[PDB]
């Protein structure tokens, strides 16, 4: 089992 | 040990990027064209594993982010700030045996660059590797291109960097 | 004109995975404008552009608790994925020692001792002459990343060699079990 890297999610701005 | 992930969209070239780094050092970076993960050593991919169709979903975010916020700075430019060339070499140099030439790029932004390997004033693309903008605590840019290349006497490199912030195009001469 | 967005999810283990540090910076033009610090646990704006976002980014739970969890979904989640490769990484150095000029018997002369290929960066460069320890004249460049994920650095000794003595650079890294080391008696 090949281990997987998480990756974060930038927050989207308000208009 | 710090880990961290990297992402920028630079909007009027609409080039973006999406990597990981740890210690200043590349994990990897994904290739947005093709949707895989470029890892900076191979045998990193032999130990973990990255999706990197989750990357260009972020970008989407970046870029929506992106023209959110320039319109909301009333369209303020970035301040070119000018690299510092340097021409190094991967280990001491023996005529014998072959070597690698090291151009780093520091301290810059915005991350469009312009590198260029010119043997006795000719470009010589035999060999020539390269890796993507690299963050560091400054928030401003490094870049490293790379040059495998046989110890001469009679060859003189030079790496010729391009900035939109640079009034010439620097070359940073080298020769044995 | 240009423009840039550039984002930043940092995470920083103390003493291995024992404290860690999600950050989650937002720079606009190499402006952060907003950051969320898990030793905090709310967003908050570091300019006064990034301010509307930090207020409404907070008002939403579902995304508080989203970040706030990154300290173990993704800070020591992707450490113990990566730390193999990375935080257990050795590389041997290379040492070589060489006279950066082809100088008469006697005369002011700079002993370059380049240390490459090592990684982790720690690392102890020592220079000494016949048993003594020069500690009055090395001319050190720093840790140098390479950018393929092994460093270098060169020390050189600025010393006159008299004909008929040693120079020895004595290397100690992580990496190897005892020093390497390298003679160089006067040309
Ligand atoms: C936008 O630019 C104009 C002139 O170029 C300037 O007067 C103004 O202060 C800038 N932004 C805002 C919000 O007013
Ligand atoms: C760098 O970019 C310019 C466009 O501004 C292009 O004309 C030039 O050929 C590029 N240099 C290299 C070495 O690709």
């Amino acid at each position: 089992p090949v281990s997987k890297m998480r990756m974060a999610t930038p927050l989207l701005m308000q208009a | 040990h710090v880990i961290i992930q990297a992402e920028f969209y630079l909007n009027p070239d609409q080039s973006g990027e999406f990597m990981f780094d740890f210690d200043g050092d590349e994990i990897f970076h994904v290739d947005m064209a093709k949707k895989e993960t470029v890892w900076r050593l191979e045998e990193f991919g032999r130990f973990a594993s990255f999706e990197a169709q989750g990357a260009l979903a972020n970008i989407a975010v970046d870029k929506a982010n992106l023209e959110i916020m320039t319109k909301r700075s009333n369209y303020t430019p970035i301040t070119n700030v000018p690299p510092e060339v340097t021409v190094l070499t991967n280990s001491p140099v023996e005529l014998r045996e072959p070597n690698v030439l090291i151009c780093f790029i520091d301290k810059f932004t915005p991350p469009v660059v312009n590198v260029t390997w010119l043997r006795n004033g000719k470009p010589v693309t035999t060999g020539v590797s390269e890796t993507v903008f690299l963050p560091r605590e400054d928030h401003l840019f490094r870049k490293f291109h790379y040059l495998p290349f046989l110890p001469s006497t009679e060859d003189v490199y030079d790496c010729r960097v391009e900035h939109w912030g640079l009034d010439e195009p620097l070359l940073k001469h080298w020769e044995f | 004109p240009r423009f840039l967005e550039y984002s930043t999810s940092e995470c920083h283990f103390f003493n291995g995975t024992e404290r860690v540090r999600y950050l989650d910076r937002y720079f606009h033009n190499q402006e952060e404008n907003v950051r969320f610090d898990s030793d905090v646990g709310e967003f908050r704006a570091v300019t006064e552009l990034g301010r509307p976002d930090a207020e409404y980014w907070n008002s939403q739970k579902d995304l508080l608790e989203q970040k706030r969890g990154r300290v173990d979904n993704y800070c020591r989640h992707n450490y113990g994925v990566v730390e193999s490769f990375t935080v257990q990484r050795r590389v041997h150095p290379k040492v070589t020692v060489y006279p950066s000029k082809t100088q008469p018997l006697q005369h002011h002369n700079l002993l370059v001792c380049s240390v490459s290929g090592f990684y982790p960066g720690s690392i102890e460069v020592r220079w000494f002459r016949n048993g003594q320890e020069e500690k009055t004249g090395v001319v050190s460049t720093g840790l140098i990343h390479n950018g393929d994920w092994t460093f270098q650095t060169l020390v050189m000794l600025e010393t006159v060699p008299r004909s008929g003595e040693v120079y020895t650079c004595q290397v100690e890294h992580p990496s190897v079990t005892s020093p390497l080391t390298v003679e160089w008696r006067a040309r």
